[PDB]
């Protein structure tokens, strides 16, 4: 009982670098999160071009992607 | 610490040379037993190595488990005495006769193996310790560089006697601290050694594992390495530290069957395929080579192959990479996608092919080879997780 | 006959989806581009 | 020329939909599954 | 403040005893409210038995074979059996998956509004602004202890479809009798003379079928019943805690 | 020195003395 009474005095002794940690991670996060984006992107051109070459003759569609919201 | 391992004769020495892209290291099939080998990184000017022996005691062993498996009569067989050496040579060469060559049938090449360590001891007598293995430096042993080294190493008769080596060279990879380590395999007939490697590879010091299994040729997983998965998947400890790698992927670009079956078993045990890596060492290795050559020297022929082109009969031989080249080009696929319309003439031969291939694309076919076999990526997956 | 710009680069636009496939550590266990590889080869330079 | 010479496209694409149907499938998942995670500092900073 | 957060604690403490209280007495019984249910729900089961098998009919069940089948318009002469089988063990699944819905309901707002008049509920809700999410835990713990007892019902009313070793007594009823409706004494595919058989096959269902109900309810349905609940709610007040 | 060393990367902190009293 006497342990977690004493929580405040912990969050204001690490609050010294919980502000660093979170900065980081959210970084980690929108770095790889626009890493993808990028990989995408490059794939809806390709197979647009694919769709566009056999839209001349035939009439089998591929799977686009946009609007992932 | 970075572990490579595998079964016997698994091309573990020839993915090693590929991933440095040198030949340090010698790819000899049935003769990298027990031979393990450790590079570091060194400042151009401070480059150098270290070599070890064996005992007589196990070269006596060894040479009792190589009689004991060709059943050849050997009395205590005292291989200090030429004459006992040329007997033995003498039934050994008629053996290579009676099997039709030294590569023809395993105890064929068992027979050869014995009849290049009797010839590799006869040929190394003076440097052998009887009992403590004798320890020598570039300059000790009159060595003047590493190449000269590799070139005395690379030789079958120097390499079955030579217990261990220190390569120290400068390569941008081992800049980090980074250590490659190859260990014997595990189903080596000495089970003393086998625990060697199982105490290597359980020892927490060791920072990555690396697993080759040749089931992506075979099909199938062996006794060994279901043994070795096994101990894997069993121990928890490690299970969180372990890149699984198939090699020689190159057999199934043409075989739907054995495609199929890996395909399978891929999809069925190994759901951890964030760890998973495809790659054929041999194609790579060569291929690296190759861009050090040109049109002059026939792209290699003349200077990186022409050893292996040279033929008994003087027909010009195929080496295996200009085989495999051609059959890349053909079966395989991989430039089916490609700008390139390579054409295969059967009314030429394997080597007029592949000059008249070279000489008409050019390196930039090798660069797609490159990026086929896969060896780039390896490289980058272990470097960005160290 | 029918040689449109669109199938001009086709083999090339193929291609940049097989190394998409193959950088995805994960996704290499599913990796059966040879049947692919194959009805691609007849699809150019046909052969009847 | 008129109906063999088709269906080789017609099978590639064929032969095309069971892969590119799986790339689609694993970006999207990464994808929607960063957007959960919180981005404002503040919220970031409750959480833990 | 640090008081306060002393007395966070206890509400915690409370909050569990008197959850498994309430869970504890139903197990030995006590809960009188809970027993008059299950009680009632048993009635209902054995007369809904004797009442369907009473009132059974050979046609009726001739009649659900024919549809099976929309390929034809005729039946061999046997699959009533069958067709008797799988409406009587339906019939009867049908009427246990609607009194455990009541059963469940019952029990959930009961608990409910005897909640909100001890202390911990609303010293809670006098230190705090909110009801602390018990509402939407207790709604979201209802709904899943409902699929799992509807499947525990399936799954054992299923097995009865089997025929058990009764079912072949040849004395109560011969399955060749049909050789004398059959033997040159129904020459139309009528499906009339085999009503003259209707008395001495409701014997035989009532004897196999008699087991394998009373068995079911009176010995193991009371057991899933109060294991399940126990299970499913402890971890959840932990997890409110 | 050394708790400031690590905070460039690793977030593990050591435990400092101050107004023992």
């Amino acid at each position: 009982q006497i342990i977690l009474e004493q929580y405040d005095v912990a969050r204001k002794y690490r609050e010294q670098t919980l502000e660093q940690d979170a900065e980081e991670k959210i970084a980690r996060n929108s770095r790889l999160q626009s890493e993808i984006k990028q990989k995408i992107d490059l794939y809806q051109t390709s197979i647009v071009s694919i769709n566009e070459c056999l839209k001349a003759m035939q009439i089998f569609e591929q799977l686009p992607v946009i609007t992932e919201s | 610490e970075i572990v490579f391992a595998g079964a016997f004769s698994a091309g573990k020495s020839m993915l090693i040379n590929a991933l440095l892209e040198r030949e340090l290291l010698y790819s000899a099939e049935g003769h990298a037993t027990g031979t393990e080998c450790h590079i570091e990184y060194a400042n151009a000017n401070e480059e150098r190595v270290v070599l070890t022996f064996l005992s007589e005691a196990e070269i006596r062993q060894q040479a009792l488990i190589l009689a004991k498996y060709l059943n050849v009569n050997v009395g205590d067989l005292n291989i200090n005495q030429p004459e006992a050496v040329k007997v033995v040579s003498q039934y050994c060469q008629k053996i290579i006769a009676e099997e039709g060559g030294e590569n023809k049938s395993e105890r064929a090449k068992q027979a050869n193996a014995l009849h290049l360590l009797l010839i590799g001891f006869e040929q190394n007598r003076e440097r052998i310790n009887t009992v403590q293995n004798s320890t020598y430096s570039m300059d000790q042993l009159n060595f003047s560089s590493l190449a000269e080294a590799a070139g005395y190493a690379r030789r079958g008769a120097n390499s079955a006697v030579l217990k261990r080596l220190d390569y120290f060279c400068n390569h941008s990879l081992l800049k980090d601290g980074n250590v490659l380590v190859d260990l014997p395999g595990i189903d080596a007939p000495v089970k003393e050694d086998a625990e060697r490697a199982y105490r290597k590879i359980e020892s927490p010091d060791t920072s990555a594992v690396i697993c080759v299994l040749k089931p992506a040729a075979a099909g199938d997983m062996s006794a060994e390495e279901t043994q070795l998965l096994e101990r894997i998947s069993k121990n928890h400890g490690i299970r969180d530290r372990v890149f699984y790698v198939f090699n020689r992927i190159d057999d199934t670009w043409y075989n739907t069957q054995l495609r199929q079956r890996l395909e399978g078993l891929i999809q069925s045990q190994f759901r951890d395929n964030s760890r998973v890596y495809k790659t054929s060492g041999l194609l790579g290795f060569y291929g690296s080579q190759v861009k050090q050559t040109n049109s002059s020297t026939r792209f290699g022929l003349d200077s990186i192959f022409a050893t292996t082109i040279k033929g008994f009969d003087g027909e010009e031989e195929t080496p295996q990479f200009v085989s495999e080249f051609n059959n890349y080009c053909a079966n395989s696929g991989k430039l089916l996608s490609t700008a390139f319309r390579v054409s295969v003439n059967g009314y030429e031969t394997s080597n007029e092919n592949y000059v008249r291939i070279l000489s008409e694309w050019g390196i930039p076919l090798v660069d797609q080879l490159i990026h086929d076999s896969g060896i780039e990526s390896f490289r980058s997956g272990i470097g960005l997780y160290l | 006959s029918k040689i449109a710009p669109q199938c001009q680069n086709l083999r090339e636009q193929v291609n940049q989806l097989i190394e998409l496939l193959r950088q995805e550590p994960t996704l290499r266990s599913q990796q059966d581009t040879s049947i692919v590889e194959t009805a691609l080869g007849k699809a150019l330079s046909p052969r009847f | 020329a008129e109906e063999k010479y088709p269906e080789l496209f017609a099978t590639l694409a064929n032969d095309l939909q069971p892969l590119c149907i799986a790339l689609r499938q694993f970006y999207l998942e990464n994808y929607r599954q960063l957007d959960s995670q919180p981005r404002e500092i503040a919220a970031m900073k409750a959480q833990e | 403040l640090t008081l306060l957060n002393q007395e966070m604690q206890n509400l915690g403490i409370e909050f569990k005893k008197y959850m498994s209280a309430q869970i504890n007495d139903v197990v030995i019984g006590n809960d009188r409210e809970f027993d008059q249910d299950f009680t009632k729900l048993k009635a209902r089961m054995v007369a809904r038995l004797d009442e369907l098998l009473k009132t059974f009919s050979v046609m009726n069940a001739y009649k659900r074979a024919t549809e099976s089948h929309p390929r034809n318009s005729t039946a061999p002469f046997i699959a009533v059996l069958v067709e008797a089988l799988y409406y009587l063990a339906n019939e009867l699944e049908d009427a246990f998956i609607e009194a455990i819905h009541e059963l469940v309901k019952n029990f959930f707002q009961r608990l409910g509004d005897r909640l909100r008049k001890v202390d911990c509920y609303h010293q809670v809700y006098r230190l705090v602004g909110n009801d602390g999410g018990i509402e939407q835990l207790l709604r979201r713990a209802e709904e899943d202890i409902t699929k799992a007892l509807v499947n525990e019902a399936r799954t054992e009313c299923d097995r009865y479809v089997r025929e058990s070793p009764r079912f072949y007594d040849e004395g109560t009823f011969s399955i060749y009798q049909f050789r004398q409706t059959l033997q040159q004494t129904s020459q139309g595919y009528d499906a009339q003379a085999i009503v003259e058989a209707e008395p001495a096959i409701k014997e035989l269902l009532k004897l196999d079928f008699e087991p394998k109900v009373f068995n079911t309810v009176r010995k193991n349905f009371r057991q899933t019943v109060n294991n399940t609940l126990k299970t499913h709610l402890l971890p959840m007040a932990e997890e409110q805690a």
